[PDB]
């Protein structure tokens, strides 16, 4: 369950709140749990949007097609001088 | 320099402390806090001859200890070390305020709304303090974040998992396509 | 018929401790004894007793096809409590606790036929246990529909269609979504928690693949139309 | 008419069912061959990278180009498709 | 029983051919053989077929006659010839069927369990694929009428195997090929779109002509009940349908984002390797 409080999750685990809360926070410290907890009302929802698959294919070749245009200023800018 | 004991002691690698000193400064930037402490303290041959020197033992299991009223004054030991040491001068000023938004990085995200008041509970002071302290980190770029007064709200955020996302494509397409505007309209003539 | 009667003898050590899922089959292997007889009183009772088990094995896809093989026998059908294990099968919905426990309350003074109180409510610490299994298995037949409603709902409501306490709706949705049957959502502090739903791509089989699955048969509308339109103006 | 008999392959089987048949599919589990298409994309486009600084080695075609040429354009022509018929449900879904 | 038939061009022209057989010398009515089918499963196939002279009076609109000694001894020819050929019913070029063509198909059920006329069409002119597909079928009535028949329509499609595809796939000589992603996708979306609006446009105008002239009745076996199905969907938003939108935008978003990767890769790689061909070629030469 993605939102639950945070004192009868406690109860499940059978721990006191205040290493529950920072033993979990820890948790998304690792990235390995996937939400976040909310101190105030003392609630825990869990919430992901995993894939950025896009955005690696992008960056690799942009950031990579930079050193491409270096590598025609070689050529390109030996006509001249 | 993971190697760290194996190297021993010799005429060319000089004082062995100091470069134990070197080793244990520049692992706490770059690396994760799980693999900061499980470089120190799972380590078996570095935790000794980083335990002979409780300055920089002390900045690491307080990093550890997430307890920010010794921090400045163990980075205080630990920067006028860094002032004193050749080589080091041009990268102190990004590592201290890179320390700051280390420590920061897991006071956020503990939660992701957080009251202050519990922030202040034990600061010794972070009342009025945290508000100043943070904010002039945050107009600096460290540790972007929105955070909300008298509503005792500190909302953290912001992924910036939309934006972010796909600006690289126009920030890079940006000089890319500039890049070879210029080739492209130079020649011919 | 020896070996087939060796069967009765090993029902005592499958049902003796922890499998209620081991005596789906073998209750049905029992069942072929009164098959050649030639026996009226352990016929009818192993009618009741292979009828009234199926609380007893947790809810599996292969209990819902089991329990349709003995449906539809002309001899099943002759007692009311069949009717009424039927009843709450079928259709689900819902039906008040307290009436389910007048049913099965009665089944110790009904009979004739013992032998279904006696594998069940015969001993104290099994029959407690089956309290407690019929206290899951009603409970998780409502959530199982009340899930697939879901959605959203109120623990309040939740804990008044139940007929029992919050806590105890915590902790029937605790062992249920470790079972992971359903994955739910449960805030007991702000009134709101939820059921399912997909938690899918979504954005690519959901929105898409079932829309124009319904644009399946949009583009065959005509198609269809002008068959049975056809149809209808032939014959008359 | 029977030149149209055998164009029902390319073009449809009524001129009508396949593509409103692409329009039972359309996109549906269409993406997952845009995901095997973008699977293309960062296969074949991680070794097109390597490629022009390699060109900058040799100085510089070794006839070649390899080919690694079009492609996912008719990925993009899929796109069309996808434009087009979801364009389509504003006509379908109203009146 | 027959969910799809499967005609080939082969059987297709084999009718059409006989409409030039008995068409040369006219004058109505219509062209009617024995269909040659080929069933390996469910799904129908069609291979061969033969054609048998057919006449039918108007007077007397309910006479008609095969000449079962072609079908027999020439059953026993194409038999011979190919032992997987079997007759699964017979055919004729309609265009609509008069209500005779129901006797024909119950006279050679002994031949065959279930004979599937197939109505088809020598003139192309609308709506799309050609001919239809009629199964004998039973379907009584919701009325419970004393049973009768109206055959249930058969989905019908055009493919090949290998030889009837080299024949007509060089007997095309006229359009592109495909061509695939441009001009392909496009067209259908005008004829499948278009034909699609004329379709339930003049069906709707049967609809409400039907309803005008004609009855009894045809008002309502199924006009209730399927016209309440065009009314189960209208379909709008609120709100759902909101979501599916800017859901919908979100989907577009990475398809158009590789394709403004691919225009990058296409014109870095194009643009450069031409521009340093053409400067070399250009400098070296002159």
């Amino acid at each position: 369950f993605s939102r639950v409080q945070i004192e009868h999750i406690s109860s499940l685990i059978k721990l006191s709140k205040a290493d529950v809360e920072r033993k979990l926070s820890q948790m998304i410290l690792d990235k390995k749990f996937h939400g976040i907890l909310d101190q105030g009302e003392g609630v825990l929802i869990i919430f992901d949007e995993p894939p950025v698959d896009k955005t690696y294919e992008a960056a690799l070749e942009t950031i990579q097609n930079m050193s491409k245009v270096v590598d025609s200023l070689y050529n390109k800018a030996k006509k001249l001088t | 320099f993971l190697d760290t004991v194996s190297t021993f002691t010799s005429y060319e690698l000089m004082d062995y402390k100091t470069f134990v000193t070197y080793t244990v400064y520049v692992s706490m930037i770059a690396l994760e806090r799980p693999d900061l402490r499980e470089k120190v303290i799972k380590g078996a041959e570095i935790l000794e001859v980083l335990h002979s020197l409780p300055a920089v033992r002390q900045y690491l299991f307080s990093l550890y200890e997430c307890r920010y009223s010794v921090f400045f004054q163990s980075l205080a030991v630990v920067e006028q070390e860094m002032k004193k040491d050749w080589l080091f001068a041009p990268h102190y000023r990004y590592y201290v305020r890179e320390m700051r938004i280390h420590a920061y990085s897991q006071l956020l995200e503990s939660y992701r709304s957080l009251t202050l008041g519990y922030m202040a509970e034990a600061f010794g002071v972070g009342v009025e303090f945290i508000d100043q302290e943070l904010s002039r980190f945050i107009a600096a770029g460290r540790l972007h974040c929105k955070i909300d007064k008298v509503n005792e709200i500190v909302e953290t955020n912001r992924p910036d998992s939309k934006n972010w996302q796909y600006q690289e494509t126009i920030k890079k397409g940006d000089l890319l396509l500039n890049r070879v505007q210029k080739l492209s309209r130079v020649i011919n003539m | 018929k020896l070996k087939l009667k060796y069967y009765n003898l090993m029902i005592q050590l499958d049902q003796h401790e922890g499998s209620y899922l081991s005596i789906c089959k073998h209750y049905r292997a029992i069942y072929d004894t009164p098959c050649i007889q030639a026996e009226s009183e352990k016929w009818q009772q192993a009618l009741k007793s292979v009828v009234l088990y199926v609380i007893l094995a947790p809810f599996d896809n292969e209990q819902s096809d089991l329990v349709h093989r003995i449906s539809g026998d002309k001899k099943l059908e002759e007692i009311p409590k069949y009717k009424d294990l039927l009843k709450l099968f079928t259709t689900m919905e819902l039906m008040r606790w307290s009436t389910l426990v007048e049913d099965y309350g009665m089944e110790l003074r009904k009979g004739s036929l013992e032998s279904p109180a006696t594998d069940v409510f015969g001993s104290t610490e099994e029959g407690e246990k089956r309290w407690k299994d019929l206290k899951n298995r009603v409970v998780e037949h409502n959530i199982r529909i009340m899930a697939k409603y879901y959605t959203r709902i109120t623990m309040k409501r939740m804990a008044q269609l139940l007929d029992l306490s919050v806590d105890e709706s915590e902790a029937f949705l605790s062992n249920l979504v470790v079972n992971k049957t359903i994955f739910a959502k449960v805030d007991r502090l702000a009134g709101i928690i939820n059921f399912q739903r997909p938690k899918d791509p979504n954005n690519l089989l959901n929105d898409w693949s079932q829309k124009l699955n319904s644009l399946m048969s949009l583009v065959n509308k005509t198609t269809h139309l002008i068959a049975k339109e056809e149809m209808i103006h032939n014959l008359q | 008419m029977l030149l149209n008999l055998h164009k029902k392959s390319w073009m449809e089987g009524l001129t009508l069912q396949d593509y409103s048949e692409h329009c039972k599919h359309n996109e549906s589990v269409v993406k997952e061959m845009l995901e095997l298409a973008k699977n293309y994309n960062k296969a074949v486009e991680e070794e097109d990278k390597m490629t022009p600084e390699q060109l900058a080695i040799k100085n510089v075609g070794k006839q070649d180009p390899k080919r690694h040429l079009e492609e996912h354009v008719d990925v993009l022509m899929t796109s069309n498709i996808v434009q087009c018929l979801a364009a389509m449900l504003d006509t379908v879904v109203f009146k | 029983a027959v969910q799809k038939v499967v005609v080939h061009p082969l059987v297709l022209l084999s009718v059409v051919d006989h409409f030039n057989r008995i068409g040369k010398v006219g004058n109505q009515k219509r062209v009617v053989g024995v269909l040659l089918g080929s069933w390996q499963k469910k799904v129908l196939d069609v291979s061969n077929s033969f054609a048998v002279p057919f006449d039918e009076d108007d007077k007397d609109d309910s006479v008609w006659f095969l000449d079962h000694d072609y079908l027999e001894n020439m059953y026993g020819m194409f038999k011979k010839v190919n032992a997987r050929e079997r007759i699964v019913g017979w055919y004729h070029t309609g265009p609509k069927l008069h209500k005779n063509d129901i006797a024909i198909n119950e006279l050679m059920k002994r031949y065959c369990p279930n004979s599937v006329l197939v109505i088809i069409d020598v003139k192309p002119k609308d709506l799309g694929l050609p001919t239809e597909a009629y199964i004998s079928v039973e379907e009584v009535h919701d009325d419970g009428t004393p049973t009768s028949k109206t055959f249930e329509h058969v989905t019908s499609e055009i493919g090949a195997e290998e030889a009837e595809e080299v024949g007509v796939e060089h007997l095309l000589r006229d359009i592109k090929d495909t061509t695939v992603g441009t001009l392909s996708q496009r067209i259908t979306n005008q004829v499948h779109g278009l034909k699609g609006l004329n379709s339930k446009l003049l069906d709707i105008r049967s609809y409400l002509e039907k309803v005008a002239t004609g009855k009894l009745p045809i008002n309502h076996q199924i006009i209730y009940q399927l016209q309440d199905v065009f009314n189960l969907l209208p379909d709008v938003s609120l709100q759902e349908f909101v979501k599916a939108f800017y859901l919908k935008t979100n989907d577009q978003m990475v398809v158009v984002y590789l394709a403004s990767l691919i225009r990058s890769v296409v014109a870095l790689h194009n643009l450069i390797n031409n521009k340093i061909a053409n400067r070399d070629a250009e400098k070296k030469e002159g």
